[PDB]
């Protein structure tokens, strides 16, 4: 009954704002210590790795079996679906159900 | 995990690795031939690299390119981890270099093209590869090379200090001197491999650790007389101490020596 809980499932933000996505592996002693982040931009078919650095940062909380991704200074280009994916300490594949991010406004302009 | 050992018939060993063996195998239902890499958990844990492997296997699972070895899946039992891999029937580039001593310009330029194509694809997926060694380049049925080392990174830049490899010979100066590194390591690797393919040994090879460290840090290398002007130009453009001065992958693929000699 292990599950990865990814939040928020849906996010609408304005340009310049920040988004934190959280993923928690619940209901299991298996450890989520190895999380990678992926994005498919809106309108695209290509999944990409979220490379850490610049506007993108990430944390791990080993004690709570969680991992987070923060994107700061959001841009319209950032619109898309985001997922955490990992192989946990039990060698089992884990993935969040995803965050559908829409960045609308507030100035293009 | 849904694949299991009973799904496979095992054949001859393909070779021995640090943490177990690799076997030829076929999946029983489809009779599809593949390679099964077996790793002992206790050995991975002993060396303390199991966590890193789980990160790398996850990354590898997304990479689909003719010049990148395909990972089809994985599974485990109480003592072992099993990686289901593309079978590369023509062995390693390392072994090919042992047999041929040196490669001609066509084979070299074609291999460099394949690597640059693979690395270009990697950039499009935003994954970074670290150093590339000939023993981790396998050959497909049509003689095309496949990057086989799972050596991927998702931090740009990175301050990481793996791998305690064999020698320093394939590491860029920023990695041995302890500075940050990113995608520009790619181009150093292409320069080292281009040289090694043409000459038969990598450009900074020496009898001692000390001398190799110094030659890499100083970018101290020379060419045998038979190396042509175009090859010298490409290699010298690639082996820059300052990573920011190394070319873009497109510039490698468009280099006159590459376009003149590559079959691809
Ligand atoms: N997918 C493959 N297809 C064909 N041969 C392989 C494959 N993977 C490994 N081998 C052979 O098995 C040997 C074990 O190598 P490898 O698995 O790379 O060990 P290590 O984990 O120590 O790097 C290699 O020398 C290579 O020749």
């Amino acid at each position: 009954m292990a599950r990865v809980d990814q939040t928020p499932r849906i996010a609408t933000k304005e340009t310049g704002e920040s988004l934190t996505i959280n993923c928690v592996l619940r209901d299991t002693a298996c450890a989520l210590d190895s999380t990678n982040w992926y994005r498919t931009k809106l309108g695209s078919t290509k999944e990409q790795t979220i490379s850490i650095g610049g506007r993108y940062s990430e944390t791990v909380d080993e004690g709570s079996n969680s991992a987070s991704l923060t994107i700061r200074d959001l841009r319209v280009e950032d619109s898309g679906t985001y997922k955490c994916k990992a192989i946990d300490s039990c060698w089992l594949s884990r993935e969040g159900a995803g965050t559908v991010l829409t960045v609308k406004g507030g100035a293009a302009a | 995990r849904q694949w299991a050992l009973e799904d496979f018939e095992i054949g001859r060993p393909l070779g021995k690795g640090k943490f177990g063996n690799v076997y030829l195998a076929r999946e029983k239902q489809s009779k599809f031939i593949l390679a099964l890499k077996v790793l002992f958990k206790a050995q991975l844990e002993k060396a303390g690299v199991e966590h890193q492997l789980r990160r790398e296997v996850e990354i590898q699972s997304h990479l689909r390119h003719p010049n990148i070895l395909r990972l089809y899946g994985y599974f485990h039992d109480a003592t072992r981890v099993y990686l289901i891999l593309e079978y590369a029937p023509l062995g390693t580039v390392y072994r090919e270099l042992q047999k041929l001593s040196k490669f001609d310009e066509q084979r070299t330029a074609t291999y460099i093209t394949e690597l640059a194509n693979a690395l270009s694809y990697c950039h499009s997926k935003r994954v970074i590869h670290r150093d590339i060694k000939p023993e981790n380049l396998l050959l497909g049925s049509a003689g095309e090379l496949k990057i086989a080392d799972f050596g991927w990174s998702v931090h740009a830049p990175s301050s990481r200090r793996t791998t305690l490899a064999g020698t320093l010979d394939y590491l860029p100066p920023e990695m041995i001197e302890g500075r940050m590194h990113d995608e520009k390591v790619d181009l150093w690797s292409l320069g080292v491999l281009c040289y090694e393919f043409l000459v038969g040994k990598p450009p900074f090879e020496a009898n001692t650790y000390q001398e190799t460290y110094k030659r890499i840090s100083r970018v101290e290398f020379t060419f045998p007389d038979f190396v042509t002007e175009g090859a010298r130009d490409l290699i010298s453009r690639l082996l820059k101490h300052n990573p920011s001065q190394r070319p873009m992958l497109r510039e490698v693929l468009e280099h006159p020596w590459i376009t003149a000699n590559s079959s691809k």
